[PDB]
DNA sequence: TCCGATCGGTACCGGACATGTAAAGAGCAGACCACCGACAAGT
DNA sequence: ACTTGTCGGTGGTCTGCTCTAACGTCACGGCCAACCGATCGGA
């Protein structure tokens, strides 16, 4: 799920020593707070509680430590596909991004009448790599926006 | 201010720093805007009431004169002036900057006007002005010519 | 030449045929002028008023330009009077009705 | 200036602006733009033209380019930044008063490290710092880039005010709200008269 | 330091016999210049030598409202603190005292020059304990801890909470967008 | 449909005003006036009515004095 | 063009509190002293729910339901 | 018909005069912040002395405190031998 | 000139009248008898004073804070009591 | 003579709204107020 | 006989300044991802 995948992500955490280390593991809901209806005459907020098992791993004496923590209210979806935030419904609206990977796109100048071609390289939290041709039929790499 | 009749012109100029410290009733020297306890305005600060004006109609800081009777004279303890409430709209107060500070209208323009009046590139003046260069105000010719 | 425009501005034909005339006489050698041809947004921007071409477009380069030159605005024309709340010169607002 | 220090006296940031703008002769540059105007050709004729109009424009007004470099900078009244208490407690402002509380804290650690006796790259910082805190109280945006505050929101100054359709101009002056207004929808009534 | 405390001795020394005291022989007073301008040239040598210290130490404070140049520079002026009151005779390393000191007046500056409304260190220490409550709390318990139990652990009246988290509020911005596009302000 | 004349009818003749300009706010909640845009001062321009012009810029949005004024004569 | 349902939203929201958690842990690992430490006092939740109550209440996606029908919701 | 007062002058050390009107029945301050924030005192032949205020601590102030008189002269002594005879031999 | 008697009956008559508890200074701006004192001291002791005798003859003068969120103390008698 | 940067602009009426973190603590001093003792002169 | 200006003391609260001694030493973060037209400064 999202959480898992978040918290095995997040999982390595060690400083520039390296001497110590702290790990998050296995997420779990409880019950929920309280029903719809009364949370919509309460303005409330449905919501559940999350708790995630951390451990604490220090290398030089081997030693480790569990411990269950509490990490808040996560608000839940009901049946109808509503949040309920503060006594009144939410929905949240589907967004359309373009999906990253390797695009090509050729360009016609007005100067010389001669095609242009150039691919752009765009990626998910990362910087930027394109590559260009121009009228002198000289490839250009364009590494950031340098 | 009335007879908008009698406006005759609407004339603009550059404001030399005589005219800026002859517009301010006072210079402020605090970042404090307002008390966090009594939400009263704090001295010497953006909101000062003696640099602006009382934020009440006849009413000093210490609240010594509290009567309309009391026009146009000072409080002798907080300085505040007992006038109306709407003066605080109307009066200034300036900065006494540590080192001067050039204007960025007439730097970062296009064209630049002070590039345009000493000769200088952009460049040459954003290096100057921006702590990058060091420039040469003078140079005596005759005393390196002799020696 | 002798005269007080600068070399390679634009200036109204009027006041220009006007200096010409007051250089000739009791003078010296009068300008020499070529009509231009002008857009609608150069030419608004051009007005005598600062505060017109202030309140029309690029607010920042016309206050800065008026403030060198210390522009002097006379406040007639239907925008000025406008704005600072005065009888436009126009209809019913002119001294014949008035 | 270890060397050869009793040649010469070369300074950095706005102080060597304002010397040489002292120094500055405005007839003898007149006067050479216009020999230079009425004898060269070519590209430097251009230069020539813009540099002159500038200069002439300096000259015959009364005005003097010292007002390019500030001493004392205005504040605005409190009224046209208030700090009004909305219903609930919370407190708003006018997005000004934060570049007044920035530039006064700057002029006051110049201060206070010209006071201590701080080397020259402390000093140095701290009067960039100053600079850039008035460029972006007096227009925020035109150099580097501009000052964001909670929610990564660039502040509104002045020329912003001044600046845009939701500028003074076109929003307060070309435009109000009156009174003695309403609005309502129509309809189509065929037994009405003209007028 | 040793030659900062000569220089400054020698400077004390010249300024005394200067006054109400007698002629100095010319080698005397060159000896006393010399001393007091290797002093200061030391001095800035020393202050500009441990000037990354703190950078690293303000890079930590990024974030909480002042801006990152801010804190450089009052991190600068608790390092010229720092010099002014190293003693070299204990032996102990002069990266110690300076981070203490950058430490202090890093902390105190945010403290002050923070807020719109400025909040005095003697309450915002205040603010910080009952937040650190407020955490251990919410995770003893496994849920938001009510004011009354604030108040238990914090051994104050159940209406100086409600007053603590009133001043802790911040100003919200008059020109921020209300709608969707850049149309109307609050 | 969800128009319906008991929500879109408006009507103004003294409310409230704003802080920084001294102006009536907007919107029905409100109790705001109808702004009086540039292209309807180009229209009144235009006919060449100069003063229910000044009237609409001075007495009914702006003039402190002139409100009061108006309303008590 | 791919498309992000809330799911992925409120994982991105999760990520970003997660990333100053992590940020504040290791702040915090560097001072405080060894042998002394518990996952519970380096532990700090707050940057999480606050991300996601933020995201709740003020992102452009997270509207208002529409109820003036069955058909509008 | 307004309550009478008086005019009260008050002189900078820049050159600088200002009219600060006050109430008959009030004390006149000796000392009043000017409209350019400078500190300005009236222009009078009987002089009212304000409180005078003492330096506060300096960095010679600091270093007294945190060491003696004997050791800084001691190493004072020995700067000026190493000086002397990196100077003369 | 105003009789000790008159004095203690204004400060009595305000107290009792006043919902909200007033500090020293708002006492001495409003009731009477309090704007003749030379200095402050002087009128701070002569209000002790009189809060004393006051306190004597058995009404219940109370002591708070002027609001929660400000520090000044004020005076109030509670009229129930 | 050509061209990589930079700045100027892009309709209107109606409506809507308000923040999310803090690495601390101690010692000393200054200003102001609620509680008080004396002591002679005016009432 | 009663009262008050003048003098001095305690304890509490709010506010500000100075100090702390193992060793510690040059930041991520990156939007931008429109479109056309005009102008000044390098190559
Ligand atoms: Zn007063």
């Amino acid at each position: 799920g999202g959480l898992e995948e978040v918290l095995a992500e997040l999982s390595p955490i060690e400083d520039f020593s390296g001497s110590m280390s702290l790990s998050f593991s296995d997420p779990r809901f409880d019950e929920v707070k309280a029903s719809v209806d009364e949370c919509k005459d309460k303005d409330m907020t449905y919501a559940a509680p999350l708790f995630v098992t951390a451990e604490f791993i220090n290398n030089n004496t081997g030693e480790i430590k569990s411990q269950t923590v509490f990490m808040g209210d996560f608000p839940m979806m009901t049946e109808k596909g509503t949040f309920i935030i503060n006594g009144t419904e939410r929905v949240v609206v589907s967004q359309l991004v373009r999906s990253p990977g390797v695009y090509f796109d050729e360009t016609i100048d007005k100067s010389t009448e001669k095609t242009l071609h150039s691919v752009k390289v765009i990626p998910g939290r990362g910087a930027w790599l394109e590559f260009d041709v121009d009228k002198r039929d000289t490839v250009g790499v364009r590494i950031d926006r340098k | 201010m009335l007879d908008v009749n009698f406006f005759d012109e609407l004339r603009i100029g550059l404001a030399t720093a005589d005219d800026i410290r002859n517009w301010s009733y006072g210079e402020v020297k605090k970042p404090e805007t307002i008390n966090y306890r009594t939400l009263k305005p704090e001295k010497d600060g953006l909101f000062c009431e003696k640099i602006f004006g009382p934020t009440r109609d006849w009413e000093c800081y210490c609240g010594k004169y509290k009567r309309v009777r009391f026009k146009g004279i000072i409080c002798e303890r907080c300085g505040v002036e007992v006038t109306r409430a709407k003066v605080r709209r109307e009066r200034m107060g300036h900065i006494e900057l540590a080192a001067p500070v050039t204007h960025i209208w007439y730097f970062k323009g296009v064209p630049s006007r002070l590039g345009y009046l000493l000769d200088l590139a952009p460049k040459d003046l954003e290096k100057i002005i921006y702590f990058a260069a060091y420039v040469i105000t003078s140079v005596d010719d005759e005393m390196r010519h002799n020696e | 030449g002798s005269t007080e425009f600068l070399p390679g501005s634009l200036t109204e034909r009027a006041e220009f045929e006007a200096e010409n005339r007051r250089v000739v006489a009791e003078g010296g050698e009068p300008a020499a002028g070529r009509p231009v041809l002008m857009g609608i947004t150069k030419a608004s921007l051009a007005t005598d008023s600062w505060l017109s071409a202030a309140s029309f477009q690029e607010t920042t380069r016309v206050l800065t330009d008026a403030a060198i030159n210390c522009r002097s605005d006379k406040l007639n024309g239907l925008k000025e009077n406008v704005i600072i709340g005065k009888l436009i010169p126009a209809g019913t607002g002119i001294s014949r009705y008035r | 200036q270890d060397r050869y220090g009793e040649y010469f006296t070369g300074a950095m940031g706005a102080e060597s602006i304002k010397k040489l703008i002292e120094n500055f002769d405005i007839d003898a540059e007149a006067e050479s733009l216009r020999e230079v105007i009425r004898s060269g050709k070519g590209q430097k004729k251009l230069r020539a033209l813009k540099r002159l109009k500038v200069v002439a424009a300096f000259q015959q007004s009364g005005n003097s380019p010292m007002g390019m470099v500030l001493d004392a900078v205005p504040v605005i009244p409190p009224e046209l930044r208030p700090m009004v208490q909305l219903d609930g407690g919370r407190f708003a402002t006018s997005d000004l008063n934060d570049l007044y509380r920035r530039v006064i804290n700057r002029n006051n650690r110049l201060k206070r490290l010209i006071d201590l006796g701080a080397p020259e790259i402390i000093v140095n910082n701290e009067k960039r710092m100053l600079q850039e805190s008035v460029d972006a109280l007096f227009d925020n945006g035109r150099r580097g880039r501009p000052v964001t505050g909670p929610g990564n929101r660039p502040l509104k100054s002045l020329s912003d005010l001044l600046k845009g359709k939701q500028g003074r101009f076109r929003q307060n002056l070309l435009g109000k709200r009156v009174d003695y207004s309403g609005r309502s929808v129509i309809v189509v009534g065929p037994q009405l008269k003209l007028h | 330091a040793k030659r900062i405390e000569a220089g400054l001795y020698a400077t004390q020394k010249l300024a005394e016999l200067a006054e109400k005291g007698e002629k100095l022989p010319v080698q005397q007073r060159r000896d006393m210049q010399w001393i007091c301008r290797d002093g200061d040239r030391a001095k800035n040598h020393l202050l500009e030598a441990n000037l990354r210290l703190v950078v690293s130490l303000a890079k930590r404070y990024t974030g909480r409202g002042m801006a990152f140049l801010d804190l450089i520079q009052e991190g600068n002026l608790g390092l010229i603190r720092a010099v002014e009151k190293f003693d070299y005779t204990k032996g102990y390393k002069f990266s110690t005292y300076a981070t203490w000191w950058i430490r202090q007046a890093i902390t105190r500056a945010m403290a002050d020059q923070a807020r719109t409304i400025r909040i005095p260190v003697h309450m915002v220490e205040v603010i910080n304990k009952l937040g650190r409550i407020q955490r251990e709390l919410l995770q003893d318990l496994g849920r938001e801890p009510t004011p009354e139990e604030l108040a238990k652990e914090m051994d104050i009246t159940p209406e100086k909470v409600l007053e603590i988290q009133q001043y802790a509020r911040e100003p919200i911005s008059l020109d921020q967008t209300i709608g969707d596009e850049g149309d109307s302000q609050l | 449909l969800h128009h319906l004349v008991d929500d879109k009818i408006h009507a103004r003749s003294t409310g409230p005003y704003s802080m920084i300009t001294q102006q009536p706010l907007g919107g029905k909640a409100q109790f705001g006036g109808q702004r009086f845009g540039e292209m309807e001062c180009w229209a009144m321009q235009a006919y060449g009515a100069a003063y229910t012009l000044q009237e609409l810029l001075t007495i009914k949005s702006d003039d402190t004095v002139g409100r009061v004024k108006v309303y008590e004569a | 063009r791919r498309l992000r349902t809330v799911g992925e939203l409120i994982q991105n929201q999760i990520r970003v509190g997660l990333s100053r958690m992590e940020r504040v842990v290791r702040e915090r690992m560097t001072t405080q002293d060894v042998e002394a430490i518990t996952p519970q006092t380096l532990i700090n939740i707050r940057p999480v729910v606050a991300a996601i109550k933020e995201f709740f209440g003020t992102s452009q996606l997270s509207q208002f339901m529409d109820q003036n029908n069955p058909l509008s919701g | 018909d307004l309550a009478p007062r008086q005019v009260a002058r008050y002189r900078t050390d820049n050159g600088e005069e200002f009219d600060v009107p006050f109430a008959d029945d009030a004390e006149i301050p000796g000392t009043w912040l000017c409209r350019n924030g400078l500190e300005g005192t009236l222009i009078e032949g009987d002089v009212p002395e304000p409180k005078k205020v003492k330096p506060p601590r300096t960095h010679w102030d600091m270093l007294l405190e945190r060491r003696s008189v004997e050791e800084l002269e001691e190493l004072l002594k020995e700067r000026l031998d190493l000086i002397k005879a990196k100077r003369r031999g | 000139a105003v009789s000790k008697v008159e004095r203690l009956m204004n400060l009595v008559i305000a107290l009792l009248s006043t919902r909200t508890y007033l500090p020293a200074e708002k006492i001495r701006t409003t009731v009477a008898g309090y704007a003749d004192s030379p200095s402050d001291e002087a009128f701070s002791r002569m209000f002790e004073r009189d809060k004393n005798e006051l306190r004597d003859l058995g009404i219940p003068l109370e002591t708070g804070r002027v609001s929660k969120w400000d520090s000044t103390e004020g005076y109030r008698i509670n009229r129930d009591s």
